[PDB]
RNA sequence: GUCUCGAGCCCUAGACAGCCGGGAGGUGAGCUUAGAAGCAGCUACCCUCUAAGAAAAGCGUAACAGCUUACCGGCCGAGGU
């Protein structure tokens, strides 16, 4: 029902495309409260049990795109 | 006496107090 | 080394010098095993399989011996099928079993009928498009079942394209 | 082919092989692209669940799918490499 984890990160970005080599080039920006928000929506999708670790999957596409947490 | 079979048996004591060998190992205890 | 064999309920076997008898529900199988220095006797309930030299070719056949009384010993209780399925493309072929024979006709347009005998008491069964091949002696069953697949052998043309003949499909 | 001798490593906390079972999710990674979802190319190769399970080792598909590899568990039981 809910949608993918790529397209809920450039709805808080506004940026549309990625990168061709990531960390490396540094597209866009999330804050500590902002992946609080995504940790939500996805409840069904994670096989997390606590808040705390399903925050861990998201910044799991994150850095792997050019998204730095500041 | 591998370091993981060791390591592994004080994982399961642990969950005990609050492999089918490595188990039987930990029921000894 | 010595191989101990324990003999199923169902099974009673006797032997006579170099030749072992296995009997059961199934029928009757007698095969000669001979080597230099293995002795196989009947220990009342067991089967041992003995020798005083431990050299890998007398090794190789130890464990050969083991697996033909064990094969005996399935075979004249549950027993061997062997399954097979009958393709053809263009022309319509007749598999039938005539006597102690099994007759193939018409394959790929012959008018001459392609024929192998069946090896001892191995029967072979048809159902129209599926035939079973069995019986107590794996070696007579493996064979007839084997021959009947090796009957439509075509080395002249291409066998990708005359694909015609009856397939094992089932192996025990 | 077979015989003999040495060295290293693995093994009843169950090795080697075989067979059964599992091979899960975020997500079909992103870029490229009409599309590419382990597997055309480029780059990265990150974390959850857990006893395991790669950003996929080899086939396979137009792309999926499908088949298995790694890896984990069971059966088995003695040497194995
Ligand atoms: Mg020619």
């Amino acid at each position: 029902g809910v949608p993918p984890t790529a397209e809920l990160i450039k709805d808080e970005a506004g940026f549309e495309t990625g990168s061709g080599e990531p960390q490396e080039d540094f597209v866009a920006d999330l804050s500590v409260d902002q992946v609080k928000q995504i940790a939500e929506q996805k409840h069904p999708d994670l096989l997390s049990y606590d808040l705390t670790n399903a925050a861990k999957e998201v910044v799991g596409t994150c850095t792997s795109l050019g998204v730095t947490i500041e | 006496i591998p370091e993981w079979k060791q390591e592994e048996v004080d994982a399961i004591v642990e969950m005990i107090e609050s492999r089918n060998t490595l188990l039987e190992r930990a029921l000894d205890d | 080394p010595r191989v101990e064999l324990e003999i199923p309920e169902d099974v009673d076997a006797e032997q006579d010098h170099l030749d072992i008898t296995v009997e059961g529900d199934n029928g009757s199988v007698t095969r000669r095993l001979w080597y230099p220095d293995i002795d196989v006797s009947v220990d009342g309930d067991t089967v041992v399989i003995e020798s005083d030299e431990d050299n890998a070719k007398t090794m190789s056949t130890i464990g050969t011996f083991q697996s033909h009384i064990e094969n005996m010993f399935h075979g004249v209780t549950e027993g061997w099928e062997y399954g097979m399925e009958v393709f053809y493309s263009h022309f319509p072929m007749q598999v039938n079993v005539e006597g102690d024979e099994v007759v193939i006709e018409n394959f790929l347009g012959e008018k001459a009928p392609r024929r192998t005998t069946i090896h001892g008491d191995t029967d072979v069964e048809i159902d129209g498009e599926e035939l079973t091949v069995s019986g107590p002696d794996i070696e007579a069953v493996g064979q007839t079942a084997a021959d009947i697949e090796q009957l439509t052998r075509i080395n002249d043309k291409d066998v990708r394209v005359f694909q015609d003949g009856v397939y094992i499909t089932r192996k025990p």
